[PDB]
C-alpha cells in the first residue's frame, strides 16, 4: 500500500532517500567536507563523458539536433528547478547559455545538443565530483580520478551518444569476458574485453593496495607504460579511460569551476 | 572668385510624417523630402541612398530632384537618404537624413509543452515590427511574475515567452498576446489568441512508402501523408529538393502523385505538418529514378613497364563504366569476338580507376589477342535497356597525338560574328577533345571550365571581346588510351571597332 | 596656448577628436553599421595577438607575474571607467574575472599576467575588429581579417611581451628590407625580411586587385601554398600571419562574444 502510492519530489530531487539526521548523517555533507570532518579514506571516484543522454534525449528532434528556442526551454526548466532564486534567475539562464554555447558553429543544433548534455553532464555528476576529490585530497585522503570516455553502443541507444550514466559497470563487472548477457546484450568487442581486464586490474588493485597500480601489472595493451598518478588539487591529475588511455590534468576545469565558484557567487551571498 | 559661393544644402520635410535628424513615417504612406540648396552657379541636386549592396533594404537609388518623393513606402525602401550639391566652386554640400519606415506585423503565437512531478507549457511569442514591439499576455486578465515571463537570448526584442511552470486547471484557457508599437505614428495594437486545453498536442505523420523508394522511368508513383495526431488540426505540405515539384507531379494536399516519373524528378521528398504547437512532424521519402548513361571505356597499356602503346610481351587493361542511379546495382559482361576468363585473361571489377569500374587485363599480349572486345552494363531484371561499349584492338591501335592544322595557331574574328577553333587528333581509337583556357581561370560559352567535342571543333555563337585569349586542347582520358592527355594550344582574337 | 592646456579626458576615452556631427558623421557608428547604412567597400582588418602590453606592463612586479590582488584592481578600474553602470557591476566584475581566469594553472602569476593583457587586448581590438567585419561582410563587403602572431624584440620590451600595438607596421612598410633604422632599431632577422615580403605582397595586392592574393604569388617561403579566403560571419576565416602561417576560423570566437553579446545584455536592456 506504500509503495503503490504516487509520490513525485521538485524536479531534479528526491522525496524519500537519506536524510540528515544528525546521528547517522551529521550534517550537511558540504558542510562535513568543506570543514574537513571526514575520517581519511583511500578514495577513487570518476564520471563519464555522457552521463546526462536521457536528460536531452527526449528533446531530440528527428534530424538528431536541438533548437535554439528548446535549448532555451531547457536551461529555463534547469534554472528554476536547481536555482529557485527570485531575484536573478534571468542574468543566470542567460550566463549559463552562454557558457555552454560553441560560438564556433553556433548556428549547429547537434553541437547544441552535446553542449546541452555537457550542461547537465557537468552539473550533476562532474562538478559534484571534483568537489569531493579536491576536498577528500586536501584533507589528505589518497584519491584516484577518472573520466570514463568508452562504452558499447547497444542498437537501443543513439548512434551520436557517448558514454552515457552506468556505462562503466559492465566493464568493472567483467562482463564482456563471458560474452554478451540477457542483461548486458552488447555484442562486446576484442577492445571491450581488453579495457575489462584493465578496468578490472585498476579496480582490484586499489582494493588490494590502495593504489591502481599495485601489485598487478597492466599486462596490444595500450597501458602497459601507464601509471596512475594520485589526484590532488593542485595538479589534479586523473585517468582518461578509453581506447587510447593516458593520464590528463584539470578535468574540464573551465566549466567546473563556473558551477562551483561563479555561479554560487551570483546568489548574492 | 568674388561672388561665386560653395553650394549649401538643407533638407526639409513633408509629406505625411508622424509625432531631429530622421524621418519617421508609417509604412504605406508617402514620402517627400525636400532640399533646399543655395550658391553661385545655382549647384544641381541629387538624392541618393546609402546601403549594403547584399543585404536587407537595398536599392539603386539616385534621383537628379530637389525634392525625393516615395509613394506607398516599404520597409525595405527605408534606410539613410543623403542630397548631394555641387556648382564646382568649393566643396560639394552634403545632408543626411534617415528615413526610418515604421509597421507591426501581426504577431505569431506557438507553444511548447514539456522529477516527473510538475508539467509546463511554454508559450512563446514572435512578431516583427519597427520599432521593437511591446509585449501583454492574459489569460482574459493580464499577467504578471504572481508564473514567469521574459525575453530569450538570440532575440533582439521580437520575441517575449509565457511560462506555465505547473499547469493547473485554471491555467486550460485561451491565452492571448498583445503586442502594441506605442502607438507611434498612430499604429493600432494587434492580438492573436490560443486555445490551450489538455487535448493540445504536436503534429504526427505517418507515410504510405519506405524510406528510400527505387523506380523505374515512366512508372506512376503516388504517395499517401497522413495525419495521425494533432490539436489544432496541422497543415500538412509536401516539398521536393532540388528544385520544384512539377511539371507531370500534382498535389492534392497529403497525396502527392509523379505522373510518367523521368529521372530528372529523382531527389527527396518531404511531407510536413505544422499547427505551431512543439516541433512540426516531417516525414522524408528519397525517390530514385533508374538510369544508365555514358558507357566509357579505357585503354591502360603497361603501367610497370612505363608504356603507352601496346606491346607484345606486356599487360592490358581494357576498362568498362557508366553512370548509373543505383550504381551499386549494376553488372558488367566482357565479351571478345563472342562472350567468354582465368589463364592470361583476367577479370577485376575494381581498381583506382572511377568508381565501380569493370577491367579486364592481358598478360603477355598476343596477336592472338587482336580483337574486337564488348563490355555489356545491365541492371538485374530491369526494365530499362542495356548498354554497351566496343573497342577494337589490333596492331593499328596507337596512342594519340593532337596538333593544330596549318597555321590556324592564331585566328582572328570580329566580334559578335561566329568563331570557330580547331584542332586535330590522330590515332586509333580518337579520344575526344577537351578545351580548356589557360591564360586565365574563367568559364566558356557552355558556362563551365571545359566543353567536350568529337569532331575538334570548338564552335562559338556570339563571339566575345572577353574570350580574346589562349585556349588549351587534348586528349580526353576514356573512350582511348589511359595516358597523360597530349596538349596543343590556339590563340583567339576577337577584334573590335577603334 | 591651446595646445600646451591640460585637459584630462576620462580614462579609456578622448577629449578632443572625431564627433558625431550629423553631417561628416552622420551617426554612431555603431547604430550605422548596425543598420548597414554604408557603402560596400573592399576591406582589410586585423588585430594583434598582445596589443594591450602596455595595460599590464605597468602593473607588472619585479617577477613579471601580476598578483590576484592587482589583477583584481586591473578588473575594477575596467569595469568602472568603460561599464560605468550603478547598479550591477559587482556581478559584472567577478564575471570578468571569472572568463579571463585560467582555471588550469590558476595560482601562477604570470598566466595571470597573460589574460589580464587578453583581457584588454580583446575588448579594445579584438571584439570591435570583429563586429566590423562581421557587420561589413553581413551587408556585401568583401572583408579579409588577420591576426598578427610576430615581431621583432628590441632590449627595450620585455621578453615575455607578444606582438604589440603598432608592431606590425614595420613588416608593412618594409623595414626589414632596409635593416635597422633609427625609428625602428630591433636587429631584423632573415625571417623579419621575409614575412615583410609577405605583409607588403598581401597589402599591395588587395590595393592592386582587392585581393591579397592577386596578382602577385608568394615566392623557404612558408605563404607560397597558403591562399587568404575571404572572411564571413559563417565561417569566419582569417589569416593567421607569422612565421607558421595557415587560415584559421573563428579567432578567439568564445571572449569575442562575450563582450559582443553577453555583456550588452547585462545591461539590463
Ligand atoms: C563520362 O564519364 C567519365 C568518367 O568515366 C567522365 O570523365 C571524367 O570527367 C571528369 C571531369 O570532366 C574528370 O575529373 C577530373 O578529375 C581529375 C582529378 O585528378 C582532375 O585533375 C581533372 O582536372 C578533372 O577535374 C575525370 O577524371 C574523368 N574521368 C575519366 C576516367 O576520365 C566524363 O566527363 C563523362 N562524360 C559524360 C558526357 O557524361
Ligand atoms: C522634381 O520632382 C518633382 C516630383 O518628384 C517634380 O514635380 C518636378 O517637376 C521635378 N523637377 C525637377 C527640376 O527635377
Ligand atoms: C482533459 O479534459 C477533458 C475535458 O474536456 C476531460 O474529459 C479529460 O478527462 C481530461 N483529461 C485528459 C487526459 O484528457
Ligand atoms: C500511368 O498513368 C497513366 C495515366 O495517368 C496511364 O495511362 C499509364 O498506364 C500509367 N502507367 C503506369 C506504369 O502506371
Ligand atoms: C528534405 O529533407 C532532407 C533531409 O531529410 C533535406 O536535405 C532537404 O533539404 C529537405 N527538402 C526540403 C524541400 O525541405
Ligand atoms: C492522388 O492525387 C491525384 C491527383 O493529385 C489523383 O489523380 C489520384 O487519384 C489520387 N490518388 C489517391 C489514392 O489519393
Ligand atoms: C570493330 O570491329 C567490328 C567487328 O564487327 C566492326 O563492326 C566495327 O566496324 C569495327 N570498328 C569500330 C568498332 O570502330
Amino acid at each position: 500500500e506504500l509503495v503503490d502510492q504516487d509520490i513525485q519530489p521538485a524536479r531534479y530531487h528526491i522525496a524519500f532517500g537519506p536524510v540528515i539526521d544528525g546521528d547517522v548523517i551529521p550534517d550537511d555533507p558540504q558542510i562535513l567536507m568543506e570543514q574537513g570532518e571526514f575520517l581519511n579514506y583511500d578514495i577513487m571516484l570518476g564520471v563519464n563523458q555522457g552521463e546526462g543522454l536521457k536528460f536531452v534525449e527526449n528533446i531530440v528532434d528527428s534530424d538528431d539536433g536541438i533548437s535554439a528556442s528548446d535549448f532555451d526551454f531547457a536551461v529555463s526548466n534547469f534554472v528554476d528547478n536547481l536555482y529557485g532564486y527570485p531575484e536573478g534567475k534571468d542574468v543566470l539562464r542567460e550566463t549559463i547559455k552562454f557558457m555552454y554555447t560553441d560560438w564556433a558553429d553556433r548556428h549547429n543544433p547537434e553541437t547544441r545538443r552535446k553542449t546541452l548534455l555537457a550542461l547537465f553532464t557537468d552539473h550533476q555528476w562532474v562538478a559534484p565530483a571534483v568537489a569531493t576529490a579536491d576536498l577528500h585530497s586536501n584533507f589528505g585522503s589518497p584519491t584516484y580520478f577518472y573520466a570514463f570516455y568508452h562504452h558499447c553502443q547497444t542498437d537501443q541507444v543513439p548512434a551520436w551518444a557517448d558514454a552515457a550514466h552506468g556505462d562503466e559497470v559492465p566493464y568493472v563487472l567483467g562482463i564482456p569476458m563471458i560474452g554478451p548477457t540477457e542483461l548486458f546484450p552488447c555484442n562486446f568487442s576484442k577492445n571491450d574485453v581488453m579495457l575489462s581486464a584493465v578496468v578490472m586490474t585498476y579496480w582490484t588493485n586499489f582494493a588490494k593496495t590502495g593504489d591502481p597500480n599495485q601489485p598487478v601489472p597492466q599486462d596490444p595493451n595500450r597501458f602497459e607504460e601507464v601509471a596512475w598518478t594520485r589526484y590532488s588539487q593542485k595538479d589534479q591529475l586523473y585517468l582518461h579511460i578509453g581506447l587510447k588511455p593516458r593520464v590528463k590534468e584539470h578535468y574540464r576545469a573551465n566549466k567546473v569551476n563556473l558551477w562551483l565558484e561563479l555561479v554560487p557567487h551570483l546568489h548574492n551571498l | 572668385q568674388g561672388v561665386y559661393a560653395p553650394a549649401q544644402a538643407q533638407i526639409i520635410h513633408a509629406g505625411q510624417a508622424c509625432v531631429e535628424r530622421v524621418y519617421t513615417i508609417r509604412e504605406g504612406d508617402t514620402l517627400v523630402l525636400q532640399c533646399l540648396v543655395t550658391g553661385h552657379p545655382r549647384p544641381q541636386v541629387r538624392w541618393t541612398k546609402t546601403a549594403g549592396s547584399a543585404s536587407d533594404k537595398f536599392q539603386e537609388t539616385s534621383v537628379l530632384n530637389e525634392t525625393l518623393r516615395i509613394e506607398k513606402i516599404q520597409r525595405l525602401q527605408g534606410g539613410r537618404y543623403y542630397c548631394k550639391a555641387e556648382n564646382g566652386v568649393g566643396v560639394p554640400a552634403i545632408k543626411s537624413i534617415r528615413v526610418d519606415v515604421q509597421y507591426l506585423d501581426e504577431p505569431v503565437l506557438t507553444v511548447h509543452q514539456t522529477f516527473y512531478q510538475e508539467k509546463t507549457v511554454f508559450l512563446r511569442c514572435t512578431v516583427n515590427s519597427n520599432p521593437p514591439a511591446r509585449f501583454i499576455w492574459k489569460r482574459g486578465a493580464e499577467t504578471l511574475s504572481h508564473v514567469d515571463i521574459y525575453e530569450p537570448l538570440y532575440t533582439q526584442g521580437e520575441t517575449k515567452v509565457l511560462k506555465l511552470k505547473n499547469l493547473r486547471p485554471q491555467d486550460y484557457a485561451s491565452y492571448t498576446c498583445q503586442v502594441s508599437v506605442r502607438n507611434v505614428c498612430s499604429i493600432p495594437d494587434k492580438s492573436i489568441t490560443f486555445q490551450l486545453t489538455n487535448t493540445t498536442a504536436p503534429p504526427a505523420l505517418k507515410l504510405s512508402v519506405n524510406e528510400t523508394l527505387v523506380v523505374n522511368p515512366g512508372d506512376n508513383v503516388t504517395m499517401q501523408c497522413s495525419l495521425t495526431g494533432g490539436d489544432p488540426q496541422p497543415e500538412v505540405l509536401w516539398s521536393h529538393s532540388p528544385g520544384p515539384l512539377p511539371p507531370n507531379s500534382l498535389v492534392q494536399g497529403g497525396n502527392l502523385t509523379i505522373w510518367r516519373i523521368r529521372v530528372e524528378d529523382s531527389g527527396y521528398y518531404n511531407c510536413t505538418a505544422i499547427n505551431n504547437v512543439g516541433n512540426p512532424a516531417k516525414k522524408t521519402v528519397n525517390l530514385l529514378v533508374r538510369s544508365m548513361k555514358n558507357a566509357t571505356f579505357q585503354i591502360t597499356p603497361d603501367v610497370i613497364k612505363e608504356s603507352e602503346t601496346i606491346q607484345l610481351g606486356q599487360d592490358l587493361k581494357l576498362s568498362c563504366h557508366v553512370d548509373a542511379v543505383p550504381q551499386e546495382k549494376v553488372v558488367y559482361s566482357w565479351y571478345k569476338n563472342g562472350k567468354p576468363s582465368d589463364r592470361l585473361l583476367i577479370t577485376r571489377n575494381d581498381p583506382e580507376l572511377p568508381p565501380v569500374t569493370c577491367s579486364l587485363e592481358i598478360i603477355d599480349l598476343r596477336f592472338s589477342d587482336y580483337g574486337t572486345y564488348l563490355c555489356v552494363a545491365t541492371f538485374q531484371g530491369a526494365p530499362i535497356p542495356d548498354l554497351s561499349v566496343e573497342v577494337n584492338i589490333s596492331s593499328e591501335t596507337v596512342p594519340p597525338t593532337i596538333s593544330v592544322p596549318k597555321g590556324q595557331s592564331t585566328i582572328t574574328v570580329r566580334e559578335g560574328s561566329r568563331a570557330e577553333l580547331q584542332c586535330e587528333v590522330r590515332g586509333k581509337p580518337k579520344p575526344p577533345i577537351i578545351w580548356s583556357r589557360v591564360d586565365k581561370e574563367t568559364p566558356m560559352p557552355s558556362g563551365t571550365m571545359t566543353v567536350e567535342t568529337y569532331d575538334g571543333k570548338l564552335r562559338l555563337e556570339s563571339v566575345s571581346r572577353d574570350m580574346s585569349g589562349t585556349y588549351k586542347c587534348q586528349t580526353a582520358r576514356y573512350n582511348g588510351f589511359n595516358i597523360r592527355p597530349r596538349e596543343a594550344l590556339v590563340q583567339l582574337n576577337v577584334q573590335f571597332p577603334p
